[PDB]
């Protein structure tokens, strides 16, 4: 436990006791490509053509959602890093 | 004079009559109760929330049971733009026989009504004064079962522990993802199930809701995943609300914008949007941990919370036990969300109107906006006074600090100064300078050059106007523009129905604004600045200052420390509270002012009047108040009376208790204490009248009492005397 | 217009809401 | 009745017991000040809560502090 | 009407008056803390604060003219701000 | 939810054996007088005293409604309504198209002659100390003890035989408001139903 | 484990032993907020009794009927509102007197689904085994009741075939 911090980085509980065992060679790269799926998922649904309401593509919103979530993996990924992981 | 303070020992053996007005005003604060617990005091708490549901929904039957009764609802459903709403009607034996023939309508004498239930209950589908009579039995049910259920949860076997009111993850879940999300999952199922059909003239009532259905294809898109067949079809341009007339079939559509006809928004939009938010919430009440081994701990993700170069201090370490311990803290939170959440209702009500032909019940407008822009500065004043309670009574600097360096909270204390110095340096800064522009204003157009006015147009809201799609500043922006991506991303989802409400003069959805909206959004600006800075001087001193460094050793409510050290007149934080009451008071003036202002002038048309006297302070004086205020004043004159005479009575009703107010807030106690002492004298030495002798000692209000009591006078008058001229000059200007 | 049978027994079942609300009340302690 | 405290920073300089127009307070010995005196608070019975104790207190933050409790017709200052 | 977005097209309506302002009460403002810290330093203090001392008074007023060039060299060296002499309440 | 419990143990509820036995009539009166007390000590509520004096009220009442059939059968009981005029708006009922409808005269007087017969009970309240049988209970005088199931059979004019007399008119005017609440008559076509003819006549 | 219905989950603590038909069944966990099981165990066997009756009633209806017109309606539903509101307000009242009395008792006793109910006796003279075995006739039946009273309303609302 004890999740409270004060060096460089947090103790890897706070990841949970999911995220605490996955290596940052795995995390990293798992939240670029998280990323760049969700970024270009939000650019088929919209911007590139535009919405509609024949055209919702669940793969594209479920897809877009990786976008937010990439945030949380590649913290987690540093967060690993730095903690020797 | 014993036995009726019977939770405090110390008022119940006071020989005065202070013993009585103290035992009011301490009855619901049970932390300072005699021979209390913390069980006692969340039992206690749990049982009076339960009994303050149940008077909420019997206020709510009452309402339905009286316009069922007395009302004009069915009437009002067939000409909803013609006929009147009736509230109750009247029964006063002192009525003459004009006033009898004025409020006269129909059967009896009653009045209308201005809370937009009529509006409310039709567009959520009733259509019958048995509806509404349903609606009050079933809430009369609910009231029971709340106080039923309040009286068991104080029975020995069900009364809860500490650890279940304490139990932050499980409220939360249950709150988050049953309440909301569950609430507003079965509020689409009613607004499809019945709302839906009844403005489309089908009627769906108890008894044939299992045999109609809501969508022709009947949930087999929904299983299917072919959830677009529920948008299809929707409501025609030309569709009469209430009857099949250019209906559609559609369930869940977006259009954005308003019904053509009641100019309000799409019953389909609205389960649309009850939709999405019950999932959102559902999946949101997930989120915190319960016997199932997954989920969060809110402690440890308070306690990881803390910047790594380090500004914040230690970060949230003492927060969860500060504030699962403190009953000051949550109110506080509560109290300030729910008082910005009433702002919201009433910002979004006005420019978003969601009943049907409640954009043309102009009273009704105007009386909803002001009642809920009043509740949102009484929510938010209550919420800074608790969170100064919790400061004098809750807060713990051992919690809140480890090894010296001190937590988020306990740092606010640290550049306390710097906090009140900053406010006020805002506050004196926009004063100084909105009275400085008002007063320029004035005084140059007195002297009959009004082409010398300072006048600033507001850019920056108007560009946020032209970023919403209004084109009527040129500035040819985001939704202004059609080839902008945020244009071309919604072209086809919801910008025609926004685009065509937005860029509509009979609206009030972004009224066209100005250099009068500028200055009095500066007014609004320094009134809250100000309400800010009194509450949050009171709450970061209410421990301790210069003047006083054991102020917490007073308590939140004390008169003073004496006249010693200079003189500590109104030097508690419940003080700070009892000035701040003033601001608040004032702010929300300045901001129902400006609305009901702006609002008669687009109503009658002259917006060129506001447009131009609202720079300068006569022109308010002038245009709003003396103009607006003759068919107010004349609800009865020397000649007779009208139906708007109950508002003029009203208006120097509140003109009266405010200044009762000015006698209990100037002349203070001591000159009040002698008079009773010599009143005392003269009963005691006449004859007649010795047979009779008070068993309570006649003392005079206690000083913090006299300053209660001074603030309700100047609050009752002030909001009677409010309502009065809002409501009398708007059905006496618009017909 | 509702009938005097409909107001009536509005009028019985707000009285057994209102021995209810005595009952917590007096619950809740004098 | 009003509660009297006073604490060790007391230099017993008297101007409390002389101000209190009750007599509430009263000057009693003491060894932790050079005049070997300190006030004391034994009849709070009487205390009206006027608080001229702590306004003749020369010590920083006072030395007497006058706490305002339950009221009495004594404390209520009620001569009838 | 005023267009006070911070264009430079209307820039003399508000931009221009705004630096004139500024430049004026940051004058007033310098030469009222200048003197107030130098009669600070002098045996009677408040005496010099209802009796003005007229010479240092408009010695120090005349010398406000620099004022946004004082102001960055005294914060440079610290002479600008006080950092834990200044008193604070209990809490 | 499971590591913690949601109700501590010393708040647990405890049998009362003190009403062993004690059908529920005792059980009732025991508890609305534990639960109540001091509107129980004045005889307040389901107590003998109060049973007694409303059985006497509901005797009365019988014959009150007895005399009101006669009067509106005998062609007394005046016609019309109240002068609107004389008597404030506040004898207005309704106003349909024009024409003010006033409460009836017929309920004037009745409520009149009521409020004769109120004053009189007023009076007796306010006159403790000169009247045989007393409102309320004095602070130390006990209820009488409750009759019973079946009050003893003492004819003439005894306690127990006005105990019944009561019982049975309250029981009699429960029992006429359920029938015209049930049939939907009025109350004195009801009584007229349940005299034959005999009132109505 | 302990769980017999569930052989493999362990029950919850309050589960164990007496209070005749613990089978263990409590995944949820319910048992685990209320203070103990006479409140939920009084509920459980009115909701038992109460849905015995409509079980036996739903059937009688349907093939029984009173001699009066106005109790000649088969679907039970129906007669919900083709019976007059009379009787049905007289029903409620009667249990309404039956459950005051039953309100004071049940919060407080040791045994609130002991209302003292046998007035042919047939618990008289029986062993504790015995009652117990009877105790453990009755819950079933009232489970098995209840599931079916509420199939059975499902039914006659969702096809109109009141039975079968
Ligand atoms: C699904 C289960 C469930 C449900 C429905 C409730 C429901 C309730 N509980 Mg509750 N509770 C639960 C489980 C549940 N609880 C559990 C498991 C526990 C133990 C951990 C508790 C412990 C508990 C306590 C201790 C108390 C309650 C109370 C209450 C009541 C709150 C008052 C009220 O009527 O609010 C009604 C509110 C709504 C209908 C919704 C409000 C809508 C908000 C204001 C709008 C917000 C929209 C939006 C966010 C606005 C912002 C705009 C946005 C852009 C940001 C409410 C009836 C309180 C009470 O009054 O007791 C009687 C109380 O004191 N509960
Ligand atoms: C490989 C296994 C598999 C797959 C790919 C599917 C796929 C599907 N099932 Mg399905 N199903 C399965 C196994 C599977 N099922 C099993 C094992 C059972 C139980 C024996 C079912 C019982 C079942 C039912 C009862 C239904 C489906 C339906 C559906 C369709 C609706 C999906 C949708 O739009 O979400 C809808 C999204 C939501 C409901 C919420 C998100 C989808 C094609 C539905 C349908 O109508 O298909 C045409 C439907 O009603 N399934
Ligand atoms: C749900 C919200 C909520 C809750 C639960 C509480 C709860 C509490 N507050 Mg609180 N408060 C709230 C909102 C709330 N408040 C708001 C919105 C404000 C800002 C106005 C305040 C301001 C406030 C202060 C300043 C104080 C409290 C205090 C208290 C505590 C004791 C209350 C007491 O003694 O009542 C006493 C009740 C009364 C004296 C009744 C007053 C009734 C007023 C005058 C209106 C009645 C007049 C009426 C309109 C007549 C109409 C006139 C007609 C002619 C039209 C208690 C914990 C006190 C405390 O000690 O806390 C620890 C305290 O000092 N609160
Ligand atoms: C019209 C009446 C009026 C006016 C002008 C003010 C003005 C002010 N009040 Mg105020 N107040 C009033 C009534 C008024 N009050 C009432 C009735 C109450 C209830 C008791 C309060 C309670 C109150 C509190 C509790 C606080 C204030 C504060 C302030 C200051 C806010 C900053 C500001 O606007 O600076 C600009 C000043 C002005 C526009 C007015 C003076 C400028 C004149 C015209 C200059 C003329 C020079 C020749 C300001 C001096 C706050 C404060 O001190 O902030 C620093 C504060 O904490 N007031
Ligand atoms: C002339 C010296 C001087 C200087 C450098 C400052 C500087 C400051 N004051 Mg300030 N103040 C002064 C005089 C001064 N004040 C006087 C005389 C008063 C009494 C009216 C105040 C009352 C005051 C308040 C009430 C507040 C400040 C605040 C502030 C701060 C923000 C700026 C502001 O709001 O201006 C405020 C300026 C005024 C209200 C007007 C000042 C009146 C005149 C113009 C100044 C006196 C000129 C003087 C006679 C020149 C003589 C010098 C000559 C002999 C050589 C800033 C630290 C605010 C703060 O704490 O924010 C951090 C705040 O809330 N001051
Ligand atoms: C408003 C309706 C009402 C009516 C019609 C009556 C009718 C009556 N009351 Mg009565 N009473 C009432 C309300 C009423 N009471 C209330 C509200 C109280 C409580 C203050 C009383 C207290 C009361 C007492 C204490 C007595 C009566 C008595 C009487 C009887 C006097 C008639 C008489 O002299 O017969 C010829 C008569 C049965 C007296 C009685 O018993 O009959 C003589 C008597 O002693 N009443
Ligand atoms: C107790 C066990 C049981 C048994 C033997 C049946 C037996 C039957 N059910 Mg049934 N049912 C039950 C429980 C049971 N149900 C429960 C618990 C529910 C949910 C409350 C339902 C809901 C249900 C529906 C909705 C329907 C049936 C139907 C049927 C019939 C096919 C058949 C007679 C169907 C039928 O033929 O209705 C007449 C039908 O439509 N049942
Ligand atoms: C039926 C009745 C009470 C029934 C109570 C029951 C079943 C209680 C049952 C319980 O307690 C038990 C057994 C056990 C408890 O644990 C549970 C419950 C369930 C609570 C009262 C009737 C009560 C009926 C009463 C009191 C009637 C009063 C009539 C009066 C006073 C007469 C008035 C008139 O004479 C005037 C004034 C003027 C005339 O013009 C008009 C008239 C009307 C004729
Ligand atoms: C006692 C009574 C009236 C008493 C009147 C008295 C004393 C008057 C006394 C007087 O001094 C006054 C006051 C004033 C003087 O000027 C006149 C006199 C005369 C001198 C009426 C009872 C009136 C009693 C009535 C009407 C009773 C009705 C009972 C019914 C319907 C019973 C139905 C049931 O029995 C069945 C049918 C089947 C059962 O299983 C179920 C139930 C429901 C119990
Ligand atoms: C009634 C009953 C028991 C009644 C017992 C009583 C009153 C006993 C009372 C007494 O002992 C006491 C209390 C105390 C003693 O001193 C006195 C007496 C008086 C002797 C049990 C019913 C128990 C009833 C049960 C178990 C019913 C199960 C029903 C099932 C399975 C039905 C299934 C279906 O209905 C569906 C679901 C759908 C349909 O379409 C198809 C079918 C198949 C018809
Ligand atoms: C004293 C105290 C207290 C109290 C406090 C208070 C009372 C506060 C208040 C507060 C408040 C009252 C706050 C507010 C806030 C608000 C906010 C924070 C907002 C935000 C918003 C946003 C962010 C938005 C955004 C946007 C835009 C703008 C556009 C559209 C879209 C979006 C959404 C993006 C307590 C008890 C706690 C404790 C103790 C101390
Ligand atoms: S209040 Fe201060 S002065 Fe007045 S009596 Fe008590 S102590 Fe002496």
């Amino acid at each position: 436990e004890s999740t409270y911090w004060e060096g460089k980085a947090p103790p890897s509980v706070v990841l949970g006791p999911f995220l605490s065992k996955i290596p940052s060679g795995v995390l990293g790269p798992a939240s670029l490509v998280a990323l760049i799926v969700g970024s270009y998922c939000t650019h088929e649904s919209n911007i590139f053509n535009t919405l509609t309401v024949d055209t919702i593509y669940p793969a594209y919103v479920l897809g877009s959602f990786l976008t937010p979530i990439s945030w949380g993996l590649h913290v987690a990924a540093w967060i690993q890093k730095m903690n020797k992981a | 004079v014993y036995k009726f303070p019977k939770f405090s020992k110390a008022l119940a053996e006071d020989p005065s009559t202070r013993r009585i007005w103290y035992g009011i005003a301490t009855a619901h604060d049970f932390e300072s109760h005699d021979a209390m617990t913390e069980s006692k005091l969340y039992q206690k708490i749990f049982a009076s929330h339960f009994g303050h549901i149940a008077i909420i929904f019997l206020w709510t039957a009452g309402n339905l049971f009286h316009v069922a009764w007395q009302g004009n609802f069915e009437a009002w459903i067939l000409n909803p733009l013609k006929v009147r709403p009736i509230a109750h009607a009247i029964w006063d034996p002192h009525f003459g026989q004009a006033a009898y023939k004025a409020f006269l309508k129909t059967s009896s004498p009653a009045n209308l009504a201005l809370s937009g239930v009529y509006e409310w209950w039709y567009t959520i589908g009733m259509r019958t004064n048995n509806d509404l009579y349903q609606g009050s039995f079933f809430l009369i049910l609910l009231s029971s079962l709340l106080l039923f259920a309040g009286w068991l949860h104080l029975q020995p076997s069900f009364r809860p522990s500490l650890d279940w009111f304490k139990a932050n993850e499980y409220r939360l879940n249950h709150h988050l993802s049953g309440l909301f999300g569950v609430s507003s999952l079965a509020w689409t199922g009613h607004l499809v199930h019945v709302a839906i059909p009844e403005s489309r003239g089908i009627h769906v009532g108890w008894d044939n809701f299992l045999t109609v259905l809501p969508h022709p294809e009947g949930l087999t898109p929904f299983f299917s995943g072919n959830w677009k067949a529920y948008a299809q079809n929707p409501d025609t341009a030309s569709h009469i609300f209430g009857s099949g007339e250019g209906s559609g079939t559609a369930i869940l559509t977006f259009l954005g914008g308003f019904h053509p006809q009641t100019k309000s928004l799409w019953l389909t939009d609205m389960a649309h949007h009850h939709l999405a938010i019950a999932v959102l919430f559902i999946v949101a009440g997930h989120m915190y941990r319960t016997n199932w081994l997954i989920g969060h701990q809110m402690k440890l993700i308070l306690e990881a919370h803390r910047p790594p170069g380090g500004r914040l201090g230690i970060g949230h370490i003492g927060l969860y036990e500060t504030i699962t311990n403190s009953l000051h803290f949550q109110l506080g939170l509560a109290l300030a969300a729910l008082g910005v959440a009433t702002s919201l209702t009433a910002q979004h009500m006005y420019a978003l109107p969601p009943y049907a032909f409640l954009a043309s019940n102009f009273p009704t407008q105007a009386a909803l906006y002001t009642h809920h822009q009043y509740i949102a500065g009484f929510l938010m004043v209550g919420a800074f006074a608790h969170g100064a309670i919790f400061f004098v009574r809750d807060y713990d600097p051992a919690v809140n600090t480890r090894n010296g360096e001190k937590n988020v909270l306990a740092r606010m204390l640290e550049h306390k100064e710097a906090i009140i110095s900053h406010l006020s340096w805002v506050s004196l800064f926009l004063g100084f300078h909105t009275l400085g522009i008002y007063v320029h204003n004035d005084v140059v157009v007195a002297f009959g050059q009004p082409e010398k006015q300072i006048l600033v147009e507001p850019l920056f809201a108007e560009w946020i106007q032209a970023a919403s799609g209004k084109t009527l500043y040129n500035f040819d922006l985001l939704l202004a523009s059609s080839n902008s991506p945020a244009s071309v991303a919604s072209s086809q989802l919801w910008l025609p129905g926004w685009l065509s409400a937005i860029n509509d003069g009979k609206n009030s959805l972004f009224l066209p604004i100005g250099p009068g909206d500028f200055l009095v959004h500066h007014a609004i600006a320094l009134g809250l600045h100000t309400t800010t800075l009194i509450l949050v001087k009171g709450a970061l001193d209410a421990r301790g200052s210069k003047l006083m460094p054991d102020k917490k050793d007073f308590g939140y409510s004390f008169p003073c420390d004496g006249p010693g050290r200079g003189g500590t007149c109104d030097i508690s934080a419940w003080d700070a509270f009892y000035l701040a009451m003033f601001w608040m008071l004032n702010t929300i003036g300045w901001v129902t002012f400006y609305w009901h202002w702006k609002h008669l002038t687009l109503w009658q048309g002259n917006q060129v009047q506001f447009n131009e006297s609202s720079n300068y302070i006569m022109g308010w004086l002038r245009d709003y108040l003396w103009l607006n205020s003759s068919p107010l004043i004349n609800g009865y004159n020397p000649f007779g009376m009208n139906s708007l005479s109950v508002w003029a009575w009203m208006f120097l009703f509140g003109h009266l208790v405010w200044a009762t107010g000015f006698m209990f807030l100037i002349s203070w106690r001591g000159y009040w204490q002698e008079l009773i002492e010599t009143i005392v004298w003269a009963h005691e030495r006449t004859p007649l009248a010795n047979l009779v002798r008070w068993k309570d000692k006649p003392v005079a209000l206690s000083i913090v009492q006299a300053r209660l009591v001074g603030l309700a006078h100047f609050t009752i008058g002030y909001v009677l005397t409010y309502a009065a001229f809002v409501i009398a000059s708007t059905i006496g200007k618009l017909g | 217009m509702i009938y005097d049978s409909q107001v009536y027994i509005a009028l019985v079942i707000a009285v057994v809401a209102s021995v209810l609300a005595i009952r917590l009340g007096a619950t809740l302690y004098n | 009745s009003h509660t009297v405290k006073i604490y060790d920073t007391c230099i017993g300089c008297t101007q409390c017991v002389r101000a209190c127009p009750t007599d509430v307070l009263e000057m009693v010995p003491w060894d932790g000040c050079k005049a070997g005196q300190i006030a004391s608070a034994p009849r709070t019975e009487d205390c009206v809560g006027c608080k001229r104790c702590e306004t003749a207190c020369p010590t920083d933050f006072l030395s007497v502090r006058v706490y305002l409790g339950g009221e009495t017709t004594r404390s209520l200052g009620l001569a009838y | 009407h005023l267009i006070t977005d911070g264009r430079w097209s209307h820039g003399s309506e508000f931009l221009l008056p705004s630096i004139l302002f500024l430049y004026i009460s940051g004058w007033i403002g310098w030469v009222g803390r200048k003197y107030i810290r130098t009669v600070g330093q002098t045996s009677n203090p408040t005496e010099k604060e209802i009796i003005i001392d007229v010479p240092l008074a408009i010695s120090i007023m005349t010398s406000g003219f620099l004022w946004p060039f004082a102001a960055w060299q005294e914060f440079l060296s610290g002479d600008l701000i006080a950092s834990d002499e200044t008193i604070t309440t209990s809490p | 939810g499971t590591p913690f419990d949601t109700v501590s143990k010393d708040e647990l509820a405890v049998e009362n054996k003190a009403m062993a036995g004690k059908s529920v009539f005792e059980r009732a009166m025991a508890d609305f007088n534990g639960r109540y007390p001091a509107v129980a000590a004045l005889g307040l509520g389901p107590s003998a005293k109060a049973e007694r004096w409303n059985g006497r009220h509901a005797m009365f009442g019988w014959i009150v409604l007895l005399a009101t059939g006669y009067a509106q059968a005998h062609g007394l009981l005046p016609e019309g309504g109240m002068d609107a005029k004389e008597w404030g708006t506040w004898v207005i009922v309704s106003t349909t198209n024009g024409e003010q409808v006033t409460i009836p005269a017929a309920r004037a007087a009745i409520a009149i002659g009521h409020l004769h017969f109120g004053a009189v009970g007023v009076f007796a309240a306010y006159s403790k100390n000169s009247v045989k049988d007393r409102l309320l209970l004095e602070p130390g005088e006990k209820d009488e003890a409750p009759a019973g199931l079946f009050p003893a059979l003492r004819p003439g004019l005894t306690k127990e035989a006005e105990m019944l007399n009561g019982r049975v008119a309250m029981l009699g005017l429960v029992a006429l408001v359920a029938v015209s609440a049930a049939t939907g008559q009025d109350i004195l076509s009801v009584i007229d139903q349940g005299l034959g003819g005999l009132l109505l006549k | 484990a302990q769980s017999k219905a569930l052989p493999f989950l362990k029950a919850p603590a309050k589960l164990d032993g007496s209070l005749a038909g613990d089978f263990g069944f409590d995944p949820m966990g319910i048992s685990d907020q209320v203070a103990n099981l006479k409140y939920v165990r009084a509920a459980e066997l009115k909701h038992c009794r109460v849905a015995m009756l409509g079980f036996l009633g739903w059937v009688v209806q349907q093939y029984v009927h009173l001699p009066g017109e106005i109790y000649a309606e088969s679907n039970p539903l129906k007669a919900l509102t083709s019976v007059p509101l009379l009787s049905q307000i007289q029903i409620f009242l009667f249990i309404g007197a039956i459950e005051l009395a039953t309100l004071d008792q049940t919060y407080t006793a040791d045994k609130p689904w002991d209302l003292g109910f046998d007035p042919l006796n047939f618990s008289k003279g029986k062993s504790e085994q015995q009652m117990k075995d009877l105790e453990v006739k009755e819950l079933k039946n009232g489970r098995v009741a209840m599931i079916a009273i509420m199939g059975l309303i499902a039914q006659t609302l969702y096809t109109g075939v009141p039975l079968f």
